[PDB]
């Protein structure tokens, strides 16, 4: 058995979402949606078509008939940011199929300034003879992050490593970056910058390498 | 035996917001009727299964709680909503109990207490009946004790007590004394005393 | 309309058997429970006894237990209550009344809450024979009541059966009179007070007779209430 | 060309045990099943193969009717494949099944306070149920290797267990009634349709 | 309240096997189905077996047929999974589902446990305190595989604590990095330490962060 779900969809706040679940006589079986927030067990909305479990409100509603299911969100909010996954239970062959999940992205959101703060390596890390820069982002929420490096003007790519953004339980997202160069080109620039270009703005750390006693 | 208690009596003006509190013995649930009764007449049905109106009954009557508190309430009261009111636990048919009784507010006023020897053909009949009165008085619970010799009569004295009366808003009562012209030869020690929230101390006359 | 009309009430003494009917109109009556409630002068109602839509269950109170039965005939959409053995306190008024839901079938089983209810017979167990009142005075003494208040009356006493009903000067003296509910003596014989509340100083001098009024024994008495 | 009794399966006022369901055939009819699916009253009402709209405008050669009554969060476990209490012991349904399934609150009429234990279920069981079998055998079931001769007690307990029914119970825990429609084709004029 | 537990996940490379084991609590474990869920990094839920509320009918995937093995025990609230002959496509987090009446849908859900598999070895975790209204942390590098937990003041602080996703290097090694906002009052007087815990390495390093 095969289930279909469309791979996106987006809705203005305070409208009413709805989810199609596809399937070749699909009212011919029980389907239940559960929804998953990133960083979590998924938890189920409404299971056998049209049943709510206690504790979800009742902004969920479901309907099977013919061949395609649906799931409706009534007065969409902001913390309906989840997967949302149809099962089917197919007897025949005594197996469960699930969807492919549909993510629920919820428009307005204005847009944020990411805040960056870097790290300079600590003294144990230099005895170690390694050096690390752990250039860090914090909140937003535009789909967008683009990291450089310079080393007194000049740029630097050599070893960067970049972790995809990610969504964050605030809607604002999160990313970071790591350099990793030898404690002797650490020694010798006179300074490092990490710049991180967001829809034009650009946000820039300075670090020098100067220590107290 | 009964299953549901609620007051025997609440005081109210026209226009109100009335509420009459019920406690039923646990494990009823849901399953509880409120039922209004004018005197003499036949019991009506206004709210089942403890919160639902019943048809034809006006919006001001509503009725809430869960377990074993339940409460009836009149938004605004009107005058022909004075009645009994029973809340009944709908299984197995309990005892309707004396229910609560809706009745008009008013000041405190005392009874006017009055006494009446026997007559003179009655005791050519060869019995006694002493009357005590009580005329006119709100709080409607009242005391009456007869006292022979300066001791109580107990079994021998007959009540009856008026709907409150539609214009003064009162209560009367009546309490008859039984004595044959055999026993009503010691006598003449023969007093009504009336225990009532009106006066401040025990009336006798 | 649902209608639920009774019959059968009356008088029989100590022992007798009365039997009760209560003719039911507009609904489906074999599809609901129906039951008999009472109410005897000066208590409270009570279920008397209950059977389901089918007749196949039934209920009885314990006071009535082995001596009432209940059953329905549901072609003539008539409801009964044949009673035997009746006792003094078996005396009130006998309502029917309907179950609100359909479809019982056990009568201890579901929720029973009753919509429409009957008018209601009387039923009067005693072996008093047709009798009537004998009327005294109140006492209308001028001690201790020199004022502006006085009190005075009438009093129907030992007769059977009820009612009585009492006027003063044919109608003619509406405020301030307070005809009492009957009582029921241990003689079998009721007995009242009607009580007139009236300015001592004049107000009519000695203008005042009782219009007692026994309609089952055809009694008239006019008594004049004087100190 | 007369309508054949839904109101005696639907309507009846006492319903079977789960454990012992049951059957009535349905045969020689024409069948309106709009009213049953318009009546708004059902709170589970759901069939596999022919679709919820179609049953009146197809023919079969006769329907088999059964009934009882189930616990509340156990109407789940009527379909086919499932797994349980009911599906294993009480009540099993075939994979290829073709009727339909209507389930409906009764607490107005089943439940009493105190506890109604008049309806029964099977616990304990050897094995499970072929589709549609019933049981109603009452022998002792033996759980260990004692051999008791129809003594209640010490690995040995009573295969049908009752449940009580409370107005004041959850809407999971409250009585439900269940009558399951199975239509079948045979090698016959097909009379039941219309 | 119902709650499940999940262990017995780690490092294995292919060809061994491994048993996953799920405790319950707060139900009766004695009349519910239970199944054990899959889902792949950054992808859809994908269900792997199922049994019945007395192990009368059992239920696998097309794809682990032959190769697991799903059990039970009602005696202890246990339900035990065997992995042999692990490809390398088994990589995922795990969840233990529970199902209430039937053995259809998934009523509960655990936290689930992570099983890697590959021809690789782990390596204990180097952990580095930085130097910071104002903003500390420690960064932990070169490690393997996920997870890593992360606490602060031995599990008491809630507040200003940001732990950031893993990043894949070149190498294959991960690295993440965790902080802490704090006033600059109580700079110099309070005393802040992280601790970390890295399970298949079995090694708990704490440090303390002081400029
Ligand atoms: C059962 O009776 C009710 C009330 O008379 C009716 O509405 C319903 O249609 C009946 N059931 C069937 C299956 O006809």
């Amino acid at each position: 058995y095969v289930l279909t779900q469309p791979p996106s969809v987006s809705v203005a706040p305070g409208k009413t979402a709805r989810i199609t679940c596809g399937g070749n006589n699909i009212g011919s079986k029980s389907v239940h949606w559960y929804q998953q927030k990133p960083g979590q067990a998924p938890v189920p909305v409404i299971y056998y078509d049209s049943d709510r479990p206690s504790g979800i409100p009742e902004r969920f509603s479901g309907s099977n008939s013919g061949n395609t299911a649906t799931l409706t969100i009534s007065r969409v909010e902001v913390g309906d940011e989840a997967d949302y996954y149809c099962q089917v239970w197919d007897s025949s062959s005594d197996r469960a199929v699930f969807g492919g999940g549909t993510t629920l992205t919820v428009l307005g959101q204005p847009k944020a300034a990411p805040s960056v703060t870097l790290f300079p390596p600590s003294s144990e890390e230099l005895q170690a003879n390694k050096a690390t820069l752990v250039c860090l982002i914090s909140d937003f929420y535009p789909g967008a992050v683009t990291v450089a490096w310079k080393a007194d003007s000049s740029p630097v790519k050599a070893g960067v490593e970049t972790t995809t953004p990610s969504k964050q339980s605030n809607n604002k997202y999160a990313a970071s970056s790591y350099l990793s160069l030898t404690p002797e080109q650490w020694k010798s620039h006179r300074s490092y910058s990490c710049q991180v270009t967001h829809e034009g703005s650009t946000v820039e750390k300075t670090v020098a390498p100067t220590e107290c006693s | 035996a009964q299953m549901t208690q609620s007051p025997s009596s609440v005081s109210a003006s026209v226009g109100d917001r009335v509420t009459i509190p019920c406690r039923a013995s646990q494990g009823i649930g849901n399953w509880l009727a409120w039922y209004q009764q004018k005197p003499g007449k036949a019991p009506k049905l206004l709210i089942y299964a403890a919160s639902s109106l019943q048809s034809g009954v006006p919006s001001r009557f509503s009725g809430s709680g869960s377990g074993t508190d339940f409460t009836l309430t009149i938004s605004s009261l009107q005058p022909e909503d004075f009645a009994t009111y029973y809340c009944q636990q709908a299984n197995s048919f309990p005892p309707f109990g004396q229910g609560t009784r809706l009745e008009i507010k008013r000041t405190v006023a005392a009874p006017s207490v009055f006494i009446f020897p026997p007559s003179d053909e009655q005791l050519k009949s060869g019995t006694a009946s002493v009357v005590c009165l009580l005329n006119n008085f709100y709080p409607r619970e009242a005391k009456v004790q007869w006292k022979v010799d300066n001791a109580l009569q107990s079994g021998n004295s007959q009540e009856s007590v008026t709907e409150q009366d539609s214009k003064d808003s009162t209560y009367s009562l009546s309490s008859t004394l039984t004595l044959s012209k055999a026993d009503y030869e010691k006598h003449k020690v023969y007093a009504c005393e009336v225990t009532h929230q009106g006066l401040s101390s025990p009336v006798t006359k | 309309e649902v209608q639920l009309l009774e019959s059968g009430g009356g008088l029989v003494q100590p022992g007798g058997s009365l039997r009760l009917s209560c003719a039911a109109s507009g609904f489906t009556f074999s599809s609901y429970a129906m039951s008999w409630v009472r109410q005897a002068p000066g208590k409270g109602l009570e279920w008397v006894s209950a059977i389901v839509g089918s007749g196949g269950s039934t209920y009885y109170a314990d006071s009535v237990k082995g001596r009432f039965i209940i059953s329905r005939d549901n072609s003539k959409n008539t409801l009964y209550l044949q009673m035997n053995s009746l006792r003094a306190e078996d005396t009130a008024v006998y309502y029917c009344a309907k179950s609100l839901i359909y479809g019982h079938y056990d009568i201890l089983t579901g929720a029973y809450y009753f919509d429409y209810w009957g008018q209601g017979t009387l039923v009067t167990v005693s072996s008093a024979s047709t009798k009537g009142p004998s009327v005294f005075p109140l006492a209308p003494s001028s001690k201790s009541t020199s004022g502006g208040t006085a009190a005075l009356g009438c009093l129907v006493k030992d007769y059977f059966p009820e009612p009585v009903t009492v006027s003063w000067n044919s109608g003619a003296l509406t405020s301030g009179v307070h005809t009492f509910p009957a009582v029921l003596q241990s003689s079998g014989l009721y007995s009242l007070s009607s009580v007139v509340t009236v300015p001592s100083s004049s107000l009519g001098t000695q203008t005042y007779i009782c219009n007692v009024n026994h309609k089952p024994s055809n009694t008239k008495v006019d008594k004049k209430v004087e100190p | 060309t007369n309508l054949c009794p839904f109101g005696e399966v639907f309507n009846a006022t006492r319903f079977a045990s789960v454990y012992a369901w049951n059957r009535k055939r349905i045969s020689n009819c024409v069948a309106d099943y709009s009213v049953l699916y318009n009546s708004a009253s059902f709170s589970t009402f759901k069939c596999y193969g022919v679709s919820p709209t179609k049953l009146n405008d197809l023919c079969f050669t006769n329907v088999y009717a059964d009934s009882f009554v189930i616990r509340g969060d156990e109407v789940r476990q009527i379909a086919p494949g499932q797994t349980g209490k009911i599906a294993d012991y009480n009540y099993k349904l075939p994979d290829d099944f073709t009727g339909c399934v209507i389930a409906w609150n009764s607490n107005n009429l089943d439940s009493k306070v105190g506890g109604n234990y008049n309806y029964l279920y099977r616990l304990f069981r050897k094995s499970n149920l072929k589709p549609f079998e019933r049981d109603i055998s009452t022998e002792i079931y033996q759980a260990g290797s004692t051999p008791c001769n129809g003594v209640e007690g010490f690995n040995c307990y009573f295969p049908l267990q009752s449940y009580g029914f409370q107005p004041t119970n959850g809407v999971g825990y409250q009585p439900y009634r269940v009558v399951v429609l199975s239509f079948e084709l045979l090698h016959a004029p097909a009379t039941v349709c219309g």
